[PDB]
C-alpha cells in the first residue's frame, strides 16, 4: 500500500524534490514533477545569491599585534570592536534562524500548491484519502496517470463513470 | 481502487539546523555560513608585495641598515614582521602608530633631498649600533656634532619648502645623551633647544640627557618626531645641538594595504582578506577565524558554525 | 471567456485590489470587494507607519571637514563609522527584502481567504474550475451574483436544483 | 453555465523590487526607503542662527577683529565656514577640537571680566596682524610687555575665582618670539616660565623662541591654552613674561548645535538634519547623501535605493 | 447554537488552546485537543529558549562617572555608545515585531491544520457550514464524536447513510 | 443535524502587542523582553569583594593614609566610591584613567621593595596633609630632600630590574613647589631635572614651581607618573631633586572587575551585571536601566517595554 506527504517523505524519490506515486492494474510507479521542484530550487538559489555576497568595504589595521598601542585608546578600540562583534553575531544567528524557518515553510507551501492543483484537475472524479493521495473512482491506466502528471487530464471524459462509483 | 499520491523527497541521515522555533530540526541539505578555513600563506597574486622582514616600517623613512633595500620602496601590499626594527641606535618615534597607519596605505615612498648644507660643525656623527662597513648612522639623517670635542655649537636655522603638489613627510630627531658630560663633549656646554615650525604646526624640544638602561651598547636615545608639510608650505628648524637632521623628505606614492604576519608570501594564489595567520579565501558572509582580519572580509562572528538550510524538512 | 487569480491578474480591475468577475445570461461584470481590499491596505499602511519613523536621537560632529583632527583618533573614528555603516546597510537591505516577501505573501493570503470564503457560501451548489472560478450549477441572475458578493447568498434556496445538475 | 471568478488587480508597468528569494520581482506599487534628496540651504526656521563667516569659532573666545560681532553671541544653531579663522597673530589652540565641540553645543557665550590689574609693566602689546584702526590685538586678552625695551619683567601672580554656578572657560596664551633677541626686547633676559593651576588642574609652560615661517608678516607664534574652572574654584597664573593674559572668562549660555557648511541660511524652511551641502528634509528611515550628517537624521547607508513594496505581485 | 474559529474564540475553552465543540441529541460538549495545543506550545517555547539567551561577552568601564575623562575621547566614546544603542533599539523593536507576526500566524496555521485534518477524516459524510464547523449528515452519538476527536472515525461505516441524506 | 466545531481559546483581558503590520493587536498572553527591574545593592556572592570607600583606586599604589588597608589588596570584584581620593598631598596622576582601567581588572596588587638606598640627603619628607600620628607621607614613596635647608642636592642615578615573569607597575612623582623659594629650601638652587628610562620608554621632567590655589593647606603639587616595566627589563631614574621616589613596585595578581557605585554590598545575593545603582539580575535579552552597566549584561535599549507574544490572537 502507498502513502503521501501527510505521512512522510519518499526516500526513493531520487530525481526530484516533489513527485507522484500511482497504483493501478499495470502496477506501481513514481515520477518526479519538474516545475514544482525547479520552483523550490530557484527560490533557494535566490537566497544563496543574496547571502553569499562579498562585502566591498575595506578595513585597515587600527591596532598593532607586535607593539601595543597606548592603553586608553587600545581599550576604546577593543570595546568598540567587541560591541560590533556582538552585533554581527546576533545578526548572523537571527538571519539563519529566520531564513531556515522560511526555507522549510516555502518548501511545504510548494507541496501544498501541487496537491491542491491536482485536487482541482480531478474535480468530482476522486476523493482525498487523508495521507496525501487521491482515490480515483475510475480505471486510470498508465496514460491516464501521465495525463494527470502533465496537467492534460480532462475530468469530463471520466465524469459520468466516476460520479456513479462514488454512489 | 486506482490512486495517485503526492509526495516529496527525503533521506536517511538529515542535517540538523536551527529555526525561529526549534533547535536541531533536520533538513535534507544545508550549507555553512561561517568560514573556519584558512590558507596559511599570504596570497599576493596580482599585487606588488614588499616583505619588510628585518626592517621596521618606520625605519624606511630614517634608514637604519636593515632598511637599505626599502628606502624608496613601492608596493600594493606591505607586510610587516615581528622581528622588524625601526632603529639601530636606540630610540622611538613619537606618534609612532599614526605614522605606521599612514605608511601602510601609502603605496610606498619616494625620497627628495632637502638640500641642507653646514658650516663650522661636523656632520659625520656615527655609532657602532648602526653598522655597515664598521661604524655608521641612519642613512637619511645627519648626526650633527660640534666642530671639535666640548666645542660650542653655532646656533642655526635651516628651512625647506615643499614645492610638490602632495604633502611631504618630514622627520627629525632629538639626541638624549647618556650623561651631561657626553652632551657637552658632542655639542658643548650651555642648555640646548630645538624649535620646529611650519605654519600649520609649532612645537619645541629640549634634550633630556641622563643615564638609561644600556640598549645595544647604548645609554643614549634618539626621539624621532614627524609632520606632514603641506604643498607650498615651508618647515623651518631652529636649533643649537642635539639635533638629528633630515637629509631627505618623503612623499607617498599611491595606495596600498599593510598587514602584520608570520607566514610566507605566495604569488601563485590570489586573495583580499588577510590576517596574521594567512589569507581567508571565502565567499561566506561570516568568519570565526580572527577578529582583526583586514582587507575585504567576511564579518567576524563568535560562533563556529551556523548552518543554513538548502532543502526541505526531512521526514524519512 | 473568463478566468481568475490562478491564471493572472485583471488589468481592468481599477477601483479595488480584489474583486469578482461573473458571467450569466445578462452578461459579464466586474466589481471590487471592499473589505478584503481594505484589509490588505490597512496592513501595508501598518508597515509604513512602522518604517517611516523618525529617530529621536541626536548626533553631533565628532570630526572636522575644515581642519583635520589628529590622525590616530581620526582613523579610529573613521573605522567606527564605517563599521556602523556596514551594519545599517545590511539591516536596511534585509528589512526591505524581508518585508517585501511578507507583503507579497500577505496579499496572496488575502485573495486566498476571499476565495475559500466564497467556496464555503456556495456549499454544494458549485464546483472549482481550477483558474480561480466557480461553475455554479444553477441560474444566477444579477441579483443572485450580488448576494454572493455581499455574503447574503443562501445555498439552501438553490440546493435541490444545483445538486441535480451536477448529477 | 453561470460562473463567478475571484481575482486581483494588475498593471502593465510593474515596479521591480527584491525579496528574500528573488531579485527584481514585479509588484503593483512601491516606495523608496533611501533618501537622496537634498535642500541646498540651511533650513533655520524656528532657530536662532549665527553664521560666523570670517570668524573662527574659537576666535569668539579670544576676539580677533573678525570675531568682534560674536564676542557674546547667542544661538540655537551655529554655522562655521571654511574661510573662518580663529586668529590674527599666528598661532593655534592646544586641544582645539575638543574646545570646538564644547562651543558648538554651548548656546553661545557670555563674558565676565576677571579683574586683573597690573603694576610696572606695559599692557598695550600690539601688532599689524591684528588691525582695527591700525595696530591692535586680541580683544579679550592683554599682551603684557616689560615696562621698557630689554627691561626686566617683574615676576607676578594673579588669580580669579569662579563665583558663578556653572563652570567658567578660561583661556591664555604663550608667546613664542621669532628670536631670542625679540624675547628679550619684550620681556627682558633670563629664562621665562608660566605656571597655571586650579586645584583640579596643574600644568606648566616655557616659551620656545626661534625662527619660523613668516605667517601674516609674523615669525612669532601664540600658543592658546584652556581649561574649565569649576564653581567656587580658583585659577592662578604665575608668570614672568611671554604671557598673553585673559581679560574675561566665558560662560556657556544653554544648548545649541553646530555645523560646518558651504551654503546659505534660509529662515523660511524648517529642518533638523544637516550636512555641509544643505539640509535633509525627509521622513525616510535611511539616506545615501552624507555619512557625516548631523542632527536628528535618517541612518546613512551605502545603497542608492531600496524599494519597499506597497502592493501585491504583478501578474498581468 | 454553536460556532467555530471563523467567527471567534471560545472564552470557555480552559484546558487547551485548540478544541472541539459538538452538538448532538445527548447535548453539547467541549474538549481540548492535546497534540495541536502542545505543538503550538512547543514552538513558542522554542522562541523563548532562543530569545532568553544570556550573553557570554563581558564589558568593562571605558568611562568614569566620578572623574570625567578628557573631552575629545569622552565624546568619541559617547558617540560610539549612542550609535550602538540605536542599533540595539532597532533590532529589539524589529525582532519583537517580526516574532509576534510569526507567533500569531503560526497559531492560526495550527488551527487550520486541525480543521483540514478533520475535514479529511469525515470524507463525504459532512459539509462545511462556514463558521468552522461541520454538519454531519448522520447520527453521531457521544462515542462517534469521541472517535472523530481521537482520529479513529471510520467514514465508510457511516457513508451510505450520510451520502443519502445529502441527497 | 449533528455537528462538530473546531475552535481555539480566548480571554476577555487580551494583552496588546505590536507586529510588522499592526500596533496593539491583542493576544492571549505576552511577556516582557526589556528589563526595568533593579536590585539596589551590589550582589557579590561567590566573589572576593573590596569596597575601597575613602580610598581612591590609584591611591592603592602610592598609599596615602586612606589606602593603608589596601596596599596589597586582593579581589575578584573591586568597588570604587565617589568619596574615594587618590591623594593626601594635592596632585594627580598623568594618564590616570588608563591606569584605573588596568587596576580594575588586575585582581589586586602585590608589592615588592625596589631596594633603593641613599647617601647625603634626607628621606623623611613629610606634611600635615598626609597624617597618621601627626605629619607623614605616601606610604610607598619617599620624599627626598637635600641634607640641609638650601643645601645642594647630589645628582643621583638609581635602577631596578624586574626579575619576575610579569610586567611591574612603577610609579614616581615630581614635586612642584609653591614658590622658587620653597624649591630651594628643599632641594637647593639651580634648575632641576628628572629623567626616566627603561628601554621600551624614554621621557623627561622639569618641575614647575609657582603659586597655585591652596588645596588642603597646600600650594604645592605632586605630579604622579607611571609605566609598565617588562620582565627582565630595568628602569633607571636619574635626578637631582623634586623627585618623589618609589620604595615598592606593584604586580597584578589575577583577574577582576571594577565598578563605580553608591549602594551597599550584599554577599547573600548573586549577580553578574552591575551599574552605579545596583545589580541587574535578569534573563531578559534587553534592559532600559543604565547604558553604562558592566559585566555580562542584557543589551541596553531606548524603549521601556517591548512585549513578546506568547499566545495567539485574541478574538473574544
Ligand atoms: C546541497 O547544497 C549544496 C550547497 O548549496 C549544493 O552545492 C552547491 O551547488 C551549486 C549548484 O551548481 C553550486 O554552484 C557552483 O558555483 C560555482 C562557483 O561560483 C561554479 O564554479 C560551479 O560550477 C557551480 O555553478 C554551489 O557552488 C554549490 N555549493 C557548495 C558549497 O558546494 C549541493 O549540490 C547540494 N547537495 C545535494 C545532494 O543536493
Ligand atoms: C503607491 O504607494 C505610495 C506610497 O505608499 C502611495 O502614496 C502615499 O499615499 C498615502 C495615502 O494618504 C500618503 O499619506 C499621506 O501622509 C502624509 C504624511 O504627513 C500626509 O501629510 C498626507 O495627508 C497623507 O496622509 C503618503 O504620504 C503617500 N506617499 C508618497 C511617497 O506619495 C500611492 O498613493 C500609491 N499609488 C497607487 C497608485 O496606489
Ligand atoms: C503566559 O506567558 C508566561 C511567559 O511565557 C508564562 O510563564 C512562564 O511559564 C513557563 C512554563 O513553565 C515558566 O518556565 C519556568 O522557568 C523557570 C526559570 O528558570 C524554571 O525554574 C521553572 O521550572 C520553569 O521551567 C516560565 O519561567 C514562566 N515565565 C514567567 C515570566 O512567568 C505564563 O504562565 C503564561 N500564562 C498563561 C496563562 O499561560
Ligand atoms: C585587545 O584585544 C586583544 C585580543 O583581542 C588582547 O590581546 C589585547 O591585550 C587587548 N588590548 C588591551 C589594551 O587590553
Ligand atoms: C576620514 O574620512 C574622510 C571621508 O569620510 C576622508 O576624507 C578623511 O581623510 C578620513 N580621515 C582619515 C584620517 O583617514
Ligand atoms: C567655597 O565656598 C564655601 C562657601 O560658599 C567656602 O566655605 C569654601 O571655603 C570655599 N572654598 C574656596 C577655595 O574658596
Ligand atoms: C557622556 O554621557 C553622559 C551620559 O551618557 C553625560 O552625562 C556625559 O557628560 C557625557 N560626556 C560628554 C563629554 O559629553
Ligand atoms: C635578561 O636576563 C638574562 C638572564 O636570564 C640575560 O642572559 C640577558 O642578557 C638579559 N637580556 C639582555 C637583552 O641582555
Amino acid at each position: 500500500a502507498i502513502a503521501g506527504f501527510i505521512e512522510n517523505g519518499w526516500e526513493g524519490l531520487i530525481d526530484g524534490w516533489y513527485g507522484f506515486r500511482h497504483q493501478n492494474a499495470q502496477g506501481e510507479g513514481t515520477a518526479a514533477d519538474y516545475k514544482s521542484t525547479q520552483s523550490a530550487i530557484d527560490q533557494i538559489t535566490g537566497k544563496l545569491n543574496r547571502l553569499i555576497e562579498k562585502t566591498n568595504q575595506q578595513f585597515e589595521l587600527i591596532d598593532n599585534e607586535f607593539t601595543e598601542v597606548e592603553k586608553q585608546i587600545g581599550n576604546v578600540i577593543n570595546w568598540t570592536r567587541d560591541s560590533i562583534t556582538e552585533v554581527w553575531s546576533y545578526n548572523a544567528e537571527l538571519l539563519v534562524a529566520m531564513e531556515n524557518q522560511h526555507t522549510i515553510d516555502l518548501a511545504d507551501s510548494e507541496m501544498d500548491k501541487l496537491y491542491e492543483r491536482v485536487k482541482r484537475q480531478l474535480r468530482e472524479n476522486a476523493e482525498e484519502d487523508g495521507t496525501g493521495c487521491f482515490e480515483i473512482f475510475h480505471k486510470c491506466d498508465d496514460d491516464c496517470m501521465a495525463s494527470i502528471r502533465n496537467n492534460t487530464y480532462d475530468h469530463s471524459k471520466y465524469r459520468e463513470e466516476a460520479m456513479q462509483n462514488r454512489i | 481502487g486506482d490512486k495517485i499520491c503526492l509526495g516529496h523527497h527525503a533521506v536517511s541521515n538529515g542535517t540538523k539546523v536551527n529555526t525561529l522555533t526549534e533547535r536541531g530540526v533536520e533538513v535534507v541539505n544545508a550549507t555553512e555560513t561561517v568560514e573556519r578555513t584558512n590558507i596559511p600563506r599570504i596570497c599576493s597574486k596580482g599585487k606588488r608585495t614588499v616583505d619588510l622582514g628585518q626592517c621596521g616600517l618606520l625605519g624606511t623613512i630614517t634608514g637604519p641598515p636593515q632598511c637599505d633595500q626599502f628606502l624608496e620602496f613601492s608596493a600594493d601590499l606591505i607586510i610587516e614582521r615581528r622581528e622588524g626594527s625601526d632603529v639601530c641606535y636606540p630610540g622611538k618615534f613619537v606618534n609612532e602608530e599614526a605614522l605606521r597607519q599612514i605608511l601602510r596605505e601609502s603605496g610606498g615612498i619616494d625620497k627628495e633631498a632637502m638640500g641642507f648644507t653646514y658650516s663650522g660643525i661636523r656632520t659625520n656623527g656615527a655609532t657602532s649600533s648602526c653598522r655597515r662597513s664598521g661604524s655608521s648612522f641612519y642613512a637619511e639623517m645627519k648626526w650633527l656634532l660640534s666642530n671639535t670635542d666640548n666645542a660650542a655649537f653655532p646656533q642655526m636655522t635651516k628651512s625647506y619648502k615643499n614645492t610638490r603638489k602632495n604633502p611631504a613627510l618630514i622627520v627629525w630627531g632629538i639626541h638624549h645623551s647618556g650623561s651631561t658630560a657626553e652632551q657637552t663633549k658632542l655639542y658643548g656646554s650651555g642648555n640646548k633647544l630645538v624649535t620646529v615650525g611650519s605654519s600649520n604646526y609649532q612645537q619645541s624640544f629640549v634634550p633630556s640627557p641622563g643615564a638609561r638602561t644600556q640598549v645595544n651598547g647604548q645609554s643614549g636615545r634618539i626621539d624621532f618626531h614627524w609632520l606632514m608639510l603641506n604643498p607650498n608650505d615651508t618647515v623651518t628648524f631652529s636649533f643649537n645641538g642635539a639635533f638629528i637632521a633630515p637629509d631627505r623628505a618623503s612623499f607617498l606614492r599611491g595606495k596600498s594595504m599593510g598587514i602584520q604576519s608570520g607566514v610566507q608570501v605566495d604569488a601563485d594564489c590570489e586573495g583580499d582578506c588577510y590576517y596574521s595567520g594567512g589569507t581567508i579565501i571565502s565567499n561566506l558572509p561570516f568568519q570565526n577565524i580572527d577578529s582583526r582580519a583586514v582587507g575585504k572580509c567576511p564579518r567576524y562572528v563568535k560562533q563556529r558554525s551556523l548552518l543554513l538550510a538548502t532543502g526541505m524538512k526531512n521526514v524519512p
